[PDB]
RNA sequence: GGCACUGCGUAG
RNA sequence: CUACGCAGUG
C-alpha cells in the first residue's frame, strides 16, 4: 500500500538519523522523534508524506 | 423530588436517592452527588458547585470538564467547596457537644445538614441524664471521608490562627515529630469518632487499628510541611568519623517510627549503602522546575536525559508479508504496534504522572467491611515467613537498584551473604526501618500509544526481605486453580477453556462484563496499597509477632509506597502509588482490584431503594450489609460468609491484577442489586480519584461469543473433537507488528528468529477459525514464514511448521 | 569469599569517599537546634549543601525563578556560577533572552554556589 | 537496562 | 528437575 511502507521508512530514516549521532542534540531529537511518532501514529496519506518530507529534509541538512 | 438520604429502619436501610437559613441541598447530597458520579445526570453537582461560588456555568460547556486527568483544575474547582466543608465539620462538634450537654443519644445522619453546615434535625433523640449523651457519629463522618480529601478541607490548618487569609504557618524546618499537633487535629474535627486513635501506628494493636489509624493520618498529613516527612536521620560515629544514617522514618500515614537497634559487616554496609541519608546528604541541592513532584537533591554534576532510540525494522518479513497480500488499502489487519521513540524530556515528563496520585481519605467503615470480604478471597491460600534456603528466585543476572547496580547484579549479592547473614538482615527489617532508592527506567517494547512507559527498578534489600516475607503465598496463589484469583493459570492446553466453565459457574442470567483501570499504578491511593500489604500479610498469624508484622508494612512502606526515586540522576519523592518493579505488584494489583469489585457490589446494593426490592432475602441481605457495615464495630463473621456467598454466585470474577471478567446474573444488576458499569465509574471517581469511560468498559449479553477482551485477547467459541471449547486469539496487528518491529538488530538474522516466530506462531494458531480470511490467513503467513527462514538456514524439524504442534496446545489432554 | 570482600571494600571505599564530600560545619548546627538528635533527611541539602543545580523548562520560569546573577532560594542567597543546556554547552548569561529563547537548547541547567 | 506468571526451544 | 535463551501476558 501507501501507508504502511511510508510508517516503514519513517522508521528505518528515524533509526539511521539516530546512528547518525542527532541525538546528542536535543532540539534536533526532538523534532525528528516528533515527526516520526506523528507519522507512525497518523491515519491520513497526506500528512504522512509532509511529515516524511520535513524528516527526510532534517535529515539531509547534513 | 429525588433526594438523597440515610434511613435505617426495620423495614429498609441504605444511602439511596428517595422521593420527598435552609438551603435547597442538603450535605447528604453533595456526599452523594460526589460518591455516586454519573456524568449523563449531574445537575445536582452542577448546582451545587454554581451556587457556592466554586466555578459558574460556563466552565460545564467544555468537554471533560470532571475528568480528573484531563481536566486537573477541577481539583482547584472542588477544592474551592473545601473550606465549607470544614466549617461543617466544626459545626458537627458544637452540636455533638450540645447533645452531650443535654443528655441526649442520638444517631447523626449526612441529610440533616444543610451545606452551610447547619442542624436543622431533633429527631431520633432520646433524653438521658445530661452530661452523659452519646452522639453517635460512625455513619455521618464515615460516608463524609472521601470527601474530606477531595475537597482539601483541611488547608486552612497550614496557616496561622486558621485564616485563609493569613500567611502560611513557619514550621520549624528541623522539626519532625508532630504528634501533638495530630492530636489537636483530630480532638478539633473528629472529637467524638469513638475509636482510639494512634498517631504514631507503632501502638496500634491490630490490622484494622492500623488501617483506622492510617486513614486518620493520611488526612492529617496534608497540613503539615512535606520536607518533615521521609527518613530521620542522625549523625552517629563508626570508629571515631562521623557519619549520618537514619534511625527511623516519617510516614504521611503511619506516623513516627523509630528504629530499635540504633547503635552509636556486609549487612551493616548494605543497611548503609541502601538508604538514601548519605546520598541526599551529600548531595547538591536541586529545585526542579520540570516537575510538581518534591524533590530532595541532586547526586551528579548534571541532570541526565535518556532518549529511546526507535526500534529496529525486519523486511523480510514485511517484504514476505506483503507479498502474501497483506497491508492493502481497505484491509483488516494492519501495523498498529511500533516502537515509539521518545526525547530527552521523556522519563521526567512520565515520572511527573505522580501528580494524578492524590491523598485519598477511605470510607473507613466501608473499607474495613471490604477487607474483610476481600481476605475470604484468600483464605485457600498458606502463607509464612520462610527461611533464606527456602526462597526461590528466577533471574538473579537483574539490577540490585541503586547504588547496587554500580558493583555488580543480584548474583553477587546473593553469593556474597551466606544464609545465616540473609536470615540476620531479615530479622533486622522486622524490628527496624530500611529505606532504599528506586530508580526509573524506560521500556523499550512494542506499543500502540505514543507514551513512554516507566518500570521502577527496586533496590536489593527491599527485594530479599519482601521475597522472604510474602514468597510462601505468592507460590500459594501462583499454584491454586479454580479461584477468583487467576495469577499461574495458563490460558493454554484448555485452561481458557476451563477458566470461562469457572466463571460462569452457577449464574441464573449470566452477562459478561468488564472494565479498566485509567492509571492505575500512579492514581492508586495510599489506602489501598496498605490494605493489599495488610491482606497479604494477614498469612502470619503464628509466625511473626504484631510489632514484627508492623515493622515489616512500615518497610514496604518506606521502600515501594513513599520512597526516594533516582530519576536521571536526582531524587525525589514518590507521592505513593505503586512500584511496577515492586516484588508483590501483581498480587498486591490483584487485591486492589477484589476491593474496588466489592466496594462497587456494597454500594450497588445499598442505594438501591430497598423498599422496591421484591425478594426478601435480598431486602434482607441489604439490611444487615447496612447493620453489619455502620453500625457493627467488631467483624461478623457469619455475615461476611453469607455475603461472600451471595457475590460468589450473582458475581463471579475473573481478576488478573487489573483485566477482570465478571459473569453476573443480568436480572440483579438490572434491579440494582448487584454492581454495573456505572457502579464501577463512582466507585473509580471517589476513591482511586480517576474518571472511567464507557469505551474502554464493555458488556456481553450472549456467552457464546465469550469475554470481549481479557489479558488483551479476544476469545471464540469453536468445535474440536466434537466439543465446543473457548479459544483466546489476539490482535492480529500486535502479532504483525511484532514479527516486523524487533527490539535488537541481532534477531533480524540466525536461528533465534525462528524460536520467536514459533512463539508468535503458537499465539496466532486460534485465528484460523476466526471467520474472517485475512485473520485465519494471518496463521498460515507466520507457517510459511517459518518454513522460508528454515530454508534459508539450510524429521524433528518439520513439526514445527505443521499446524498439529499449534493445535496440540490447546487441546486440555496435557 | 573474594567477591564479597571486593564489594565490601568498595561499599566502605564509597562511604568514606562520600563523607568526606560530607560537611560538618551546619550539620553540626542543624543536629544541635534539634533535642533529640534527629533530623529529617530533605532539610540537610537546604541547610547544609553549598552548590545549588536547577533546572529551567521554559523562559518563563527562568525570569520567574532565577533572572538575576543572584537569586534566593531555600530562604538563602545564590549566586549563579555556570548556566548549560541540555546539549552539555555552556551558555552565557547575556544569550538567555525571549528574542534568543527559541534558539537555546531547553531544559537549562543552572549552577549556583552559596554566598 | 524492573517484578510476577505462562508457554516454547536446546542440554543432564 | 536444575541451568541459559526466546515469546506472550499485567
Ligand atoms: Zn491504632
Ligand atoms: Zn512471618
Amino acid at each position: 500500500s501507501k501507508m504502511s511502507d511510508v510508517k516503514c521508512t519513517s522508521v528505518v530514516l528515524l533509526s539511521v538519523l539516530q546512528q547518525l549521532r542527532v541525538e546528542s542534540s536535543s532540539k534536533l531529537w526532538a523534532q525528528c522523534v516528533q515527526l516520526h511518532n506523528d507519522i507512525l501514529l497518523a491515519k491520513d496519506t497526506t500528512e504522512a508524506f509532509e511529515k516524511m518530507v520535513s524528516l527526510l529534509s532534517v535529515l539531509l541538512s547534513m | 423530588v429525588y433526594r438523597a438520604f440515610d434511613i435505617y429502619n426495620d423495614k429498609v436501610a441504605g444511602f439511596a436517592k428517595f422521593l420527598k437559613r435552609l438551603t435547597k441541598y442538603t450535605m447528604a447530597d453533595l456526599v452523594y452527588a460526589l460518591r455516586h458520579f454519573d456524568e449523563g445526570n449531574c445537575d445536582t453537582l452542577k448546582e451545587i458547585l454554581v451556587t457556592y461560588n466554586c466555578c459558574d456555568d460556563d466552565y460545564f460547556n467544555k468537554k471533560d470538564w470532571y475528568d480528573f486527568v484531563e481536566n486537573p483544575d477541577i481539583l482547584r474547582v472542588y477544592a474551592n467547596l473545601g473550606e465549607r466543608v470544614r466549617q461543617a465539620l466544626l459545626k458537627t462538634v458544637q452540636f455533638c457537644d450540645a447533645m452531650r450537654n443535654a443528655g441526649i443519644v442520638g444517631v447523626l445522619t449526612l441529610d440533616n445538614q444543610d451545606l452551610n453546615g447547619n442542624w436543622y434535625d431533633f429527631g431520633d433523640f432520646i433524653q438521658t441524664t445530661p452530661g452523659s449523651g452519646v452522639p453517635v457519629v460512625d455513619s455521618y463522618y464515615s460516608l463524609l471521608m472521601p470527601i474530606l480529601t477531595l475537597t482539601r478541607a483541611l488547608t486552612a490548618e497550614s496557616h496561622v490562627d486558621t485564616d485563609l487569609t493569613k500567611p502560611y504557618i513557619k514550621w520549624d524546618l528541623l522539626k519532625y515529630d508532630f504528634t501533638e499537633e495530630r492530636l489537636k487535629l483530630f480532638d478539633r474535627y473528629f472529637k467524638y469518632w469513638d475509636q482510639t486513635y494512634h498517631p504514631n501506628c507503632v501502638n496500634c494493636l491490630d490490622d484494622r487499628c492500623i488501617l483506622h489509624c492510617a486513614n486518620f493520618n493520611v488526612l492529617f498529613s496534608t497540613v503539615f510541611p512535606p520536607t518533615s516527612f521521609g527518613p530521620l536521620v542522625r549523625k552517629i560515629f563508626v570508629d571515631g568519623v562521623p557519619f549520618v544514617v537514619s534511625t527511623g522514618y516519617h510516614f504521611r500515614e503511619l506516623g513516627v517510627v523509630h528504629n530499635q537497634d540504633v547503635n552509636l559487616s556486609f549487612k551493616e554496609l548494605l543497611v548503609y549503602a541502601a538508604d538514601p541519608a548519605m546520598h541526599a546528604a551529600s548531595g547538591n541541592l536541586l529545585l526542579d522546575k520540570r516537575t510538581t513532584c518534591f524533590s530532595v537533591a541532586a547526586l551528579t554534576n548534571n541532570v541526565a536525559f535518556q532518549t529511546v532510540k526507535p526500534g529496529n525494522f525486519n523486511k523480510d518479513f514485511y517484504d514476505f508479508a506483503v507479498s502474501k497480500g497483506f497491508f492493502k488499502e481497505g484491509s483488516s489487519v494492519e501495523l498498529k504496534h511500533f516502537f515509539f521513540a521518545q526525547d530527552g524530556n521523556a522519563a521526567i515528563s512520565d515520572y511527573d504522572y505522580y501528580r494524578y496520585n492524590l491523598p485519598t481519605m477511605c470510607d473507613i467503615r466501608q473499607l474495613l467491611f471490604v477487607v474483610e470480604v476481600v481476605d475470604k478471597y484468600f483464605d485457600c491460600y498458606d502463607g509464612g515467613c520462610i527461611n533464606a534456603n527456602q526462597v526461590i528466585v528466577n533471574n538473579l543476572d537483574k539490577s540490585a537498584g541503586f547504588p547496587f547496580n554500580k558493583w555488580g547484579k543480584a548474583r553477587l549479592y546473593y553469593d556474597s551473604m551466606s544464609y545465616e547473614d540473609q536470615d540476620a538482615l531479615f530479622a533486622y527489617t522486622k524490628r527496624n526501618v530500611i529505606p532504599t532508592i528506586t530508580q526509573m527506567n524506560l521500556k523499550y517494547a512494542i506499543s500502540a500509544k505514543n507514551r513512554a512507559r516507566t518500570v521502577a527498578g527496586v533496590s536489593i534489600c527491599s527485594t530479599m526481605t519482601n521475597r522472604q516475607f510474602h514468597q510462601k503465598l505468592l507460590k500459594s496463589i501462583a499454584a491454586t486453580r479454580g479461584a477468583t484469583v487467576v495469577i499461574g493459570t495458563s490460558k493454554f492446553y484448555g485452561g481458557w477453556h476451563n477458566m470461562l466453565k469457572t466463571v460462569y459457574s452457577d449464574v441464573e442470567n449470566p452477562h459478561l462484563m468488564g472494565w479498566d483501570y485509567p492509571k492505575c499504578d500512579r492514581a492508586m491511593p495510599n489506602m489501598l496499597r496498605i490494605m493489599a500489604s495488610l491482606v497479604l500479610a494477614r498469612k502470619h498469624t503464628t509466625c511473626c509477632s504484631l510489632s514484627h508484622r508492623f515493622y515489616r508494612l512500615a518497610n514496604e512502606c518506606a521502600q515501594v509506597l513513599s520512597e526516594m526515586v533516582m530519576c536521571g540522576g536526582s531524587l525525589y519523592v514518590k507521592p505513593g502509588g505503586t512500584s511496577s518493579g515492586d516484588a508483590t505488584t501483581a498480587y498486591a494489583n490483584s487485591v486492589f482490584n477484589i476491593c474496588q469489585a466489592v466496594t462497587a457490589n456494597v454500594n450497588a446494593l445499598l442505594s438501591t431503594d430497598g423498599n422496591k426490592i421484591a425478594d426478601k432475602y435480598v431486602r434482607n441481605l441489604q439490611h444487615r450489609l447496612y447493620e453489619c457495615l455502620y453500625r457493627n464495630r467488631d467483624v461478623d463473621t457469619d455475615f461476611v460468609n453469607e455475603f461472600y456467598a451471595y457475590l460468589r454466585k450473582h458475581f463471579s470474577m475473573m481478576i488478573l491484577s487489573d483485566d477482570a471478567v465478571v459473569c453476573f446474573n443480568s436480572t440483579y444488576a438490572s434491579q440494582g442489586l448487584v454492581a454495573s458499569i456505572k457502579n464501577f465509574k463512582s466507585v473509580l471517581y471517589y476513591q482511586n480519584n480517576v474518571f472511567m469511560s464507557e469505551a474502554k468498559c464493555w458488556t456481553e449479553t450472549d456467552l457464546t461469543k465469550g469475554p470481549h477482551e481479557f489479558c488483551s485477547q479476544h476469545t471464540m467459541l469453536v468445535k474440536q473433537g466434537d466439543d465446543y471449547v473457548y479459544l483466546p486469539y489476539p490482535d492480529p496487528s500486535r502479532i504483525l507488528g511484532a514479527g516486523c518491529f524487533v527490539d535488537d538488530i541481532v534477531k533480524t538474522d540466525g536461528t533465534l528468529m525462528i524460536e520467536r516466530f514459533v512463539s508468535l506462531a503458537i499465539d496466532a494458531y486460534p485465528l484460523t477459525k476466526h471467520p474472517n480470511q485475512e485473520y485465519a490467513d494471518v496463521f498460515h503467513l507466520y507457517l510459511q514464514y517459518i518454513r522460508k527462514l528454515h530454508d534459508e538456514l539450510t524429521d524433528n524439524t518439520s513439526r514445527y511448521w505443521e499446524p498439529e504442534f499449534y493445535e496440540a496446545m490447546y487441546t486440555p489432554h496435557t | 569469599e573474594d567477591k564479597r570482600a571486593k564489594v565490601t571494600s568498595a561499599m566502605q571505599t564509597m562511604l568514606f569517599t562520600m563523607l568526606r564530600k560530607l560537611d560538618n560545619d551546619a550539620l553540626n548546627n542543624i543536629i544541635n537546634n534539634a533535642r533529640d538528635g534527629c533530623v529529617p533527611l530533605n532539610i540537610i541539602p537546604l541547610t547544609t549543601a553549598a552548590k545549588l543545580m536547577v533546572v529551567i523548562p521554559d523562559y518563563n520560569t527562568y525570569k520567574n525563578t532565577c533572572d538575576g546573577t543572584t537569586f534566593t532560594y531555600a530562604s538563602a542567597l545564590w549566586e549563579i556560577q555556570q548556566v548549560v543546556d541540555a546539549d552539555s554547552k555552556i551558555v552565557q548569561l547575556s544569550e538567555i533572552s525571549m528574542d534568543n529563547s527559541p534558539n537555546l537548547a531547553w531544559p537549562l541547567i543552572v549552577t549556583a554556589l552559596r554566598a
